[PDB]
RNA sequence: AUUCCGGUUGAUCCUGCCGGAGGCCACUGCUAUGGGGGUCCGACUAAGCCAUGCGAGUCAAGGGGGCGUCCCUUCUGGGACGCCACCGGCGGACGGCUCAGUAACACGUCGGUAACCUACCCUCGGGAGGGGGAUAACCCCGGGAAACUGGGGCUAAUCCCCCAUAGGCCUGGGGUACUGGAAGGUCCCCAGGCCGAAAGGGAGCCGUAAGGCUCCGCCCGAGGAUGGGCCGGCGGCCGAUUAGGUAGUUGGUGGGGUAACGGCCCACCAAGCCGAAGAUCGGUACGGGCCGUGAGAGCGGGAGCCCGGAGAUGGACACUGAGACACGGGUCCAGGCCCUACGGGGCGCAGCAGGCGCGAAACCUCCGCAAUGCGGGAAACCGCGACGGGGGGACCCCCAGUGCCGUGCCUCUGGCACGGCUUUUCCGGAGUGUAAAAAGCUCCGGGAAUAAGGGCUGGGCAAGGCCGGUGGCAGCCGCCGCGGUAAUACCGGCGGCCCGAGUGGUGGCCACUAUUAUUGGGCCUAAAGCGGCCGUAGCCGGGCCCGUAAGUCCCUGGCGAAAUCCCACGGCUCAACCGUGGG
């Protein structure tokens, strides 16, 4: 037969020019400051995978099914997407905005590190942000709940100084 | 093998009972003929280098072996292709440590630490028995080695019995019969590495193998093939098992 | 730069000891082999002529590097066991 | 996302096909800043033809020689030490490459061999006694254009040959010790024959010597292991505008031959064997694990990684060996090509690079044995175009860049003017990295500096009712349709939309399609009920009672390699990738 070929991790729309879909996606793209559509589509696929796993396990029974059920719940509430008392049904009520809120860019903006989304993106890419003692330069990285509060300026960065001119302007807001 | 025997072995085609990384490199060590078979043994080089970790490369592993540092059943082995198998004993006298080779609960081979007193005995299952010239009896064991006994003793030995042998002298010191109430350890199959006591024996026509039933510690019964059941004691094991 | 020893293991068969360590150094370049050897030798009070540093490795966004080193009790055994290239690279012997 | 939209009329509802909109593979237009990972790159046509280099060696602890250096006495010599070829041993049957043939026990799976071979390796039981012989190397003389090759002299061995003993094989007569489900098997005792072993060799210490003490080795027997040979049941393409096929053909008896069973091959005796449930013949094709697509049921493919098969210009045939009718070993024929002094002699890259040819279609005549392995060796080691490391390439997948902030102005999305900030990326250095390098990673100095295209713009289908050219001409158009002097549809400007390091064109497969229908379609008038009836195989078959247990259902043993697929956790910055577990 044929050996393995690596496949894409996102899915494209079935019709490229549908007015309502274009409007909705434009709203999301502008609010969260993503570079291109495929980035957005990547996150959409993640959500669908979660949903597809929940639909399959509601209809299953046996010993392996229960293991996978608790594994799904644990992984979901480790990422910070569910409260610690949620049940399998609550998986089906997740939305795309829940996933986009977990990006490192969004979290850097909400914690007050930067004044804007775009400034947060640059802060990440140039290497001024550290997560749990380690520098990460991917704005799309999904942040675990257990490490959310150890997010700071890198200890070697210019911004790790309360007198830096650009840091002061950020504090001003 | 269009014209003759194979001499190579790819990693992806290696036996499934080894602990080895199958995508790290291309080739693996093709073991030499010897005591056990391919499904129940591993070459000595992987024991030196990958398992215990006394060497980083194969070249310095061969320098350790050529100096006479490892004993298998009490005998010096220098060949890095030599197979080490079930119930064998590995001794490093310079560091003073002993191991017994045993299958895992998932079927892979592991080294189990043991005491120096127990390291001098090896259990051997009787795989076959025949008549040899001079009217003597030859016993053929589960690991391929042989022993001779006189015609007077011929009724003390039957197939599936276990003989406790003292190594390296190879002198008999015990016989463990196969019967109801015997203590067994499973070496292959779905029930590998479980142990217990014999409850029943069943037989079939036309050369189909026979099956045994075993009771474990908690009171559960399970079946297996007769030849997968290794006798290890009368009502308690004579050797240390995990 | 600060050195922290993580594990020291003995090998009687070869006749050496194997040392794993970390070096912490925010805002500095990766330490040189000479500096690491000198510091390591002083911390352990070990003869410097029979000590080889196998490697010093840096990581992507870390402030620390990981190192691995070996110490032989005898010079002949060291010359017999180690490859030539690691002795040339560490300045123990001179190339041909 | 288990989906629809345009097209038959002046208008309508149908049947039905064509087109649009999605994914993946090959070729190709225009255009391109960076890094990481991977099983990607002369497979489709030509299994066409090939200059040059490399792709298989190793052992001085098997043996006699040549040359060199030192030491002792040396007229000599005897020593040590290092090189070189030759004899001798093991290997070259693996590894690498390609998919022509093949519809077959080739392949997958479960079983069998009580019908068989196996050098290297493991265990136990035994043995090593006595003789003989040549020859390379080396010296003398050569022959031939070369490829090759002659005579004479002398020498050794773990080289070769005898004799003995052990041992093996065949047949006849007895006995009942072993394994097994079951003995044409193993074991013991007679008897007639045939074949027929071995290297106590080599190295090092104690040895005054006597002789030990280790190290590596030689031969026979019983068993295993490893690698195979052979056999059976079952499973997977298209054609009836191919209907009968076979005559060593099907079986029996007696032999030969083989490692072994067998019409495998002979001599004799019969008339069997296969077939509408598709034989025979023709077409196309290496098989599988798997891969693409789809809600699923399905439909299509089987180059790259692993397991099996086959081949070395086409067709036949042998030597050596444990194993070959042998890709870098031999012979003949056919067909090409090369060198000759013309008498003769040589060569086939479907190995790595490189060249020509064919085509729409595919890379460097590079570095290393440091890692993983294999062959040799007592070992240290040596060799390997396997494998590892780089070079060229819009091969696949993952993560980024082409600035950010504040205050004003503007046509307020965006553009401009001021003031500030950062350095992923770019330029120059130090360290680490690597067999050596190059990338990568950590620091230091400079500076917004070094970085956006392609298609579309009447409807389907997101986006202009603006301006200038052309005037049924030129052109566009998947489909429907535009263009005839007032073009939102052609050509250009200015705007606008989609996707974005990409974006379009051509060809193929799946979906769309319930236009192949088991799930799940139709046949009065739209394609479609034989002009009518009788009946053989096949399919479908009334009620009750008893038995059986083949189908069917449940439980449990032995199997269906690894890779690939899904899930959690752990290691590379996260990921792609890789490891430990569960499916
Ligand atoms: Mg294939
Ligand atoms: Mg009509
Ligand atoms: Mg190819
Ligand atoms: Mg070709
Ligand atoms: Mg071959
Ligand atoms: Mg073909
Ligand atoms: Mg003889
Ligand atoms: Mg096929
Ligand atoms: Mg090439
Ligand atoms: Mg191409
Ligand atoms: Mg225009
Ligand atoms: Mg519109
Ligand atoms: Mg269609
Ligand atoms: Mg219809
Ligand atoms: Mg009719
Ligand atoms: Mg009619
Ligand atoms: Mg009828
Ligand atoms: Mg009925
Ligand atoms: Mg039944
Ligand atoms: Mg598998
Ligand atoms: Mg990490
Ligand atoms: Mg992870
Ligand atoms: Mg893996």
């Amino acid at each position: 037969g044929d050996p393995k070929r690596q496949r894409k991790k996102y899915e494209t729309p079935p019709h490229p020019w549908i007015k309502e879909r274009l409007d909705r996606e434009r709203v999301l793209m502008d609010k969260y400051e993503l570079k291109n559509k495929k980035e957005l589509w990547k996150h959409e696929t993640q959500l669908k995978n979660f949903r597809r796993r929940a639909r399959r396990l509601l209809a299953a029974r046996g010993k392996q099914a229960e293991i996978e059920r608790e594994q799904l719940l644990a992984r979901l509430k480790r990422l910070g997407l569910l409260p610690e008392d949620a049940v399998l049904d609550d998986v089906l009520s997740l939305t795309i905005e829940d996933i986009l809120e977990r990006r490192l860019q969004t979290i850097v903006y909400k914690k007050g590190l930067a004044r804007t989304m775009r400034q947060a993106r640059q802060l990440i890419v140039h290497g001024h942000i550290e997560v749990n003692g380690q520098i990460i330069r991917s704005p799309s990285y999904l942040v675990l709940k257990e490490e959310e509060d150890t997010i700071t300026y890198a200890r070697t960065s210019p911004f790790a100084n309360p007198q830096h001119p650009e840091r002061m302007m950020i504090e001003k807001a | 093998a269009r014209k003759g025997p194979k001499r190579h072995l790819k990693r992806l085609a290696a036996p499934t009972s080894w602990y080895i990384e199958r995508k790290a490199y291309k080739w693996a060590v093709r073991p030499r003929p010897g005591p056990h078979n391919m499904r129940t043994s591993i070459p000595l080089l992987y024991i030196v280098r990958d398992y215990l970790g006394y060497a980083k490369t194969a070249r310095e592993a061969r320098k350790i072996l050529n100096e006479g540092k490892f004993l298998v059943d009490g005998r010096v082995r220098k060949d890095y292709k030599f197979p080490v198998g079930i119930m064998d004993v590995v001794s490093i006298p310079e560091t003073g440590e002993h191991y017994r080779v045993l299958p895992n609960r998932i079927g892979k081979l592991i080294l189990h630490p043991i005491s120096e007193e127990e390291a001098n005995i090896k259990p051997l299952r009787i795989r076959n028995k025949r008549m040899v010239k001079g009217a003597k009896i030859q016993l053929n064991f589960h690991d391929g080695t042989n022993h001779l006994i006189p015609l007077s003793e011929k009724d003390n030995y039957f197939t599936s019995y276990t003989v406790l042998m003292k190594v390296p002298e190879r002198e008999i010191l015990e016989v463990l019969p196969f019967e109801k109430g015997a203590y067994v350890f499973v070496t292959q199959g779905k029930n590998v590495a479980r142990k217990g006591r014999i409850v029943e024996i069943k037989k079939f026509p036309m050369g189909w193998p026979d099956v045994v039933t075993i009771e474990d510690e908690e009171g559960e019964l399970f079946d297996t093939l007769k030849e997968y059941a290794f006798v290890v004691g009368r009502d308690k094991p004579r050797i240390s098992l995990p | 730069m600060e050195i922290k020893i993580t594990e020291v293991k003995e090998n009687k068969l070869i006749g050496r000891k194997e040392i794993y360590f970390e070096i912490y150094h925010p805002g500095e370049p990766t330490p040189s082999r000479k500096d690491v050897k000198g510091k390591l030798v002083a911390m352990l009070d070990l003869n410097p002529e029979t000590t080889v540093i196998q490697y010093i490795r840096s990581y992507f966004g870390s402030y620390k590097s990981k190192g691995y080193a070996k110490y032989y009790y005898d010079k002949d055994r060291m010359l017999y066991i180690e490859p030539e290239y690691i002795l040339i690279r560490d300045g123990i012997i001179e190339k041909k």
